[PDB]
């Protein structure tokens, strides 16, 4: 819960980026999936 | 704990849950979207470890394009809690 209070931190940034650009989520899933 | 980058895709859209990941795949082209979905559909049970080390690479990816401009000190504090502490973080930067 000490832990799930750092995830829903990191969850949040995640929502932060997403509402700015899911192109830039998009190139990241990209670059990860093809090696 | 050293994880395949088609899996690292699958837990962040996983992580994003329906909504939002079906919009990141409107960035992608057809064929791409149907190895994700594949990739999504045999994940399995993601780990609370695997799911943090994902959102943490992930996050620092999408800054490295971002310009920097101070902000440091909330930084440096983050880094040390993490690695120390905060009751170590404060002596090694001097009592």
């Amino acid at each position: 819960m000490p832990e799930e209070k750092e995830l829903l931190e990191l969850l949040e940034e995640l929502e932060n980026i997403f509402s700015r650009s899911p192109s830039d989520i998009a190139e990241i899933v990209r670059l990860w999936f093809f090696e | 704990k050293k994880i395949d980058g088609r899996r690292k895709a699958a837990v962040l859209l996983v992580a994003l849950g329906p909504e939002k990941a079906a919009q990141v795949m409107k960035h992608l082209d057809e064929e791409t979207v149907e190895q994700l979905v594949v990739e999504i559909a045999n994940i399995g049970r993601v780990t609370p470890e695997e799911k943090k080390q994902v959102l943490e690479e992930f996050l620092s990816l999408a800054k490295a394009k971002e310009m920097i401009s101070e902000g440091g000190i909330e930084y440096a504090k983050k880094v040390l809690e993490k690695a120390f502490g905060p009751e170590r973080a404060r002596k090694i930067i001097e009592r």
